[PDB]
């Protein structure tokens, strides 16, 4: 049981990791393409600076 | 290097040899994506040998 | 994939190049004996563009 616990813990650790990492860290998994597919730019990466 | 590169004055040398080391700022955005996605397989790797 | 990492390191490129030619501007006619002006060349290598 506290092998699991500790388990999970590190799942959501490494998930909110993730979210912060690419390439301007955001719902990255369809954004960029999203993105593209317009003539436009994401608003956070404006914001990067 | 910068400091006394101008107190003694002239075309620095070293300056010269790694002028892009010097005036482009380094980019981690095309870098930390791939870290994270290739993560799982550096672990995997690591933990075969 | 593929383009998208493309365009990311195209833009990056960019925005470099156009620093550089600003800094560039402040530059211009300065004189240091029979020397007028100073530039960052800045330029893309082919096995890299291709």
């Amino acid at each position: 049981v506290e092998r699991d616990e500790v388990a999970a813990q590190k799942r959501e650790l490494e998930k909110q990791i993730e979210r912060l990492s690419q390439p301007s860290g955001a719902e990255d998994s369809r954004m960029i393409a999203l993105a593209e597919r317009f003539g436009g730019v994401l608003l956070s990466e404006i914001y990067d600076d | 290097r910068l400091i006394e590169a101008s107190l003694y004055g002239g075309i620095s040398s070293a300056i010269t040899r790694s002028l892009r080391d010097y005036l482009l700022p380094e980019n981690s955005g095309v870098r930390k994506a791939f870290q994270d996605m290739e993560a799982a397989l550096r672990e995997n790797r690591i933990t075969l040998e | 994939s593929s383009k998208s990492v493309a365009n990311i390191i195209r833009k990056t490129i960019q925005r470099e190049q156009n620093r550089i030619r600003m800094l560039n501007q402040g530059l211009q006619a300065v004189s240091f004996g029979q020397v007028r002006g100073v530039r960052l060349n800045v330029n893309v290598r082919e096995s890299h563009a291709i």
